[PDB]
């Protein structure tokens, strides 16, 4: 005879009322103690809140583009909205993407938002050169940098400008990928 | 055309925690909380009433930024026409106009 | 008419896999949990305790009035349930609301 | 220019006025050290 | 999806007038800038 369990509290205590109202990302979490929802003081006003980790990715990986940062070499930024990647679009996938990075992006949580990674990476890079993208392939290892190599005539291409080194940053989330590829001579 | 002017002009700060729906609503004109110049409060002339209502507008100006000085001026029509409950708001916006 | 709704909403929180609905503010502003409910003749059984027992001296609570109106049943359940600080808008629609 | 409705909180008094309408005011400060362009109606403007 | 290309490419384009911004802010205080100008970016591409 408890469907019904009438609440004692509100989730925020008097001194937090107004604080919870005037912060739109306020949110509750499970009291250790209590093992009630509660809104703690913590999640208030939280720099965490807004600034997320796709934010703090994509600022640093435009913060490593600014010439004091690096400079002298092609730079090369792409975007791609994850919803313009259709996963089960397997003519796309096979033509632009390798066997080595289909089994990546396929093993990943979200496979749309890892290949628009990919797809943004590639994109990134053939800016970055200056000249399918399947020539450019992205190595992707767990918490781990990216890795570029360049096979068929993006290698030739690379060669005919002297690109030594090609290095790429991703950030991907649930709405975009963004790609900052620095190719160095 | 609409729709751009909906997301640019109208819709701009719905998506934004950094814009209050206050300060947006008078930011599509290009006013500022300063711009608001009167409150007219519901001051029913209950204890309760008229400080839970200071306070509240006390609140909502003070985390908007409003200027140091720059209190909003109360109106307080009840004080002529007392409560008609449901048709308070309504000659509460008649005077506002 | 209170005890109607205050079961109906916490069986549809059920319904919805929600048995704690402060679980809501796990996701969303509790600005942003709206009740738009309503009824067409609110507390029936309040209004014949103010018009017919209250004129009879019969015992009759002292806040009778408020558990008649159409809104009571919604804050009952935001005052035992909810505590959203949300949109409340109360429809009276007779068979329509 | 705006209207908008709130309910309060848990409690037992229904005549009792709350402060749920305070919810208007909401606004993450967190991180304001800069101007938000989406403020600036010149900004806005350019992107229409 | 010739919206969504759209969108793409006034992401790139913030993006990269946001570098630019970016430059012209002293060194110790671009992180706190480009943290608030990313999120933002962000938003306005949601909205799109």
């Amino acid at each position: 005879n408890k469907l019904f369990v009438s609440k004692e509290h509100a989730p925020y205590t008097d001194e937090l009322e107004e604080d919870v109202y005037l912060d739109p990302l306020a949110r509750v979490s499970k009291d250790k103690k209590s093992g009630s929802l509660t809104f703690n003081s913590k999640n208030i006003q939280s720099k965490d809140s807004y600034i997320n980790a796709n934010t703090i990715e994509t600022a640093k990986m435009i913060e490593n583009m600014t010439k004091e940062k690096v400079s002298n070499g092609g730079v090369g930024v792409d975007v791609e909205l994850i919803t313009s990647i259709n996963v089960e679009n397997d003519t796309f996938i096979e033509r632009n993407f390798t066997p080595q990075e289909i089994e990546y992006c396929s093993a990943q949580p979200s496979v749309q938002s890892s290949f628009a990674g990919t797809w943004s990476a590639k994109e990134a890079v053939f800016k970055s050169l200056g000249v399918a993208l399947k020539d450019i392939e992205i190595v992707r290892v767990n918490k781990n940098a990216p890795a570029v190599e360049l096979h068929g005539n993006a290698k030739k291409a690379a060669e005919e400008a002297g690109v030594t080194d090609v290095k790429v940053s991703i950030s991907h989330d649930d709405l975009q990928a963004v790609a900052v590829a620095v190719s160095t001579k | 055309l609409r729709a751009a002017q909906q997301q640019w002009g109208n819709d701009f700060y719905k998506r934004d925690p950094r814009i209050a729906p206050l300060r947006g609503a008078l930011a599509t004109y290009g006013l500022t909380i300063d711009d608001l110049g009167v409150a007219s409060f519901h001051g029913t002339s209950t204890k309760a009433n008229d400080k839970n209502e200071s306070a509240t507008i006390n609140e909502m100006m003070k985390h908007l930024g409003r200027s140091e000085g720059n209190p909003v001026i109360g109106v307080f029509q009840k004080f002529l026409t007392g409560h008609p409950k449901g048709a308070a708001g309504a000659w509460m916006m008649n005077g506002a106009l | 008419i209170t005890l109607f709704v205050l079961v109906s909403v916490v069986e549809a929180f059920i319904a919805s896999g929600i048995t704690d609905p402060y679980e809501m503010y796990k996701y969303v502003h509790v600005s942003e949990v709206g009740n738009c409910s309503g009824s067409g003749m609110g507390g029936v059984s309040a209004l014949r305790g103010m018009f017919k027992d209250r004129f009879k001296d019969e015992p009759v609570q002292n806040d009778i009035l408020q558990e008649s109106f159409i809104n009571t049943m919604s804050a009952w359940v935001n005052m035992l349930l909810i505590s959203s600080s949300g949109p409340i808008k109360t429809p009276v629609g007779a068979c329509a609301t | 220019a705006m209207a908008a409705t709130a309910t309060d909180k848990i409690g037992r008094s229904v005549p009792a006025p709350g402060k749920g309408i305070l919810t208007t005011a909401r606004e993450h400060h967190s991180s304001v050290k800069y101007a938000s362009p989406n403020l600036n109606m010149k900004y806005r403007k350019r992107q229409l | 999806v010739t919206r969504e290309a759209q969108i793409k490419d006034w992401v790139e384009n913030e993006l990269e007038a946001l570098k630019l911004e970016a430059e012209e802010i002293p060194s110790e205080d671009q992180n706190e800038f480009l943290l608030e100008r990313t999120r933002e970016i962000h938003n306005e591409a949601e909205s799109q």
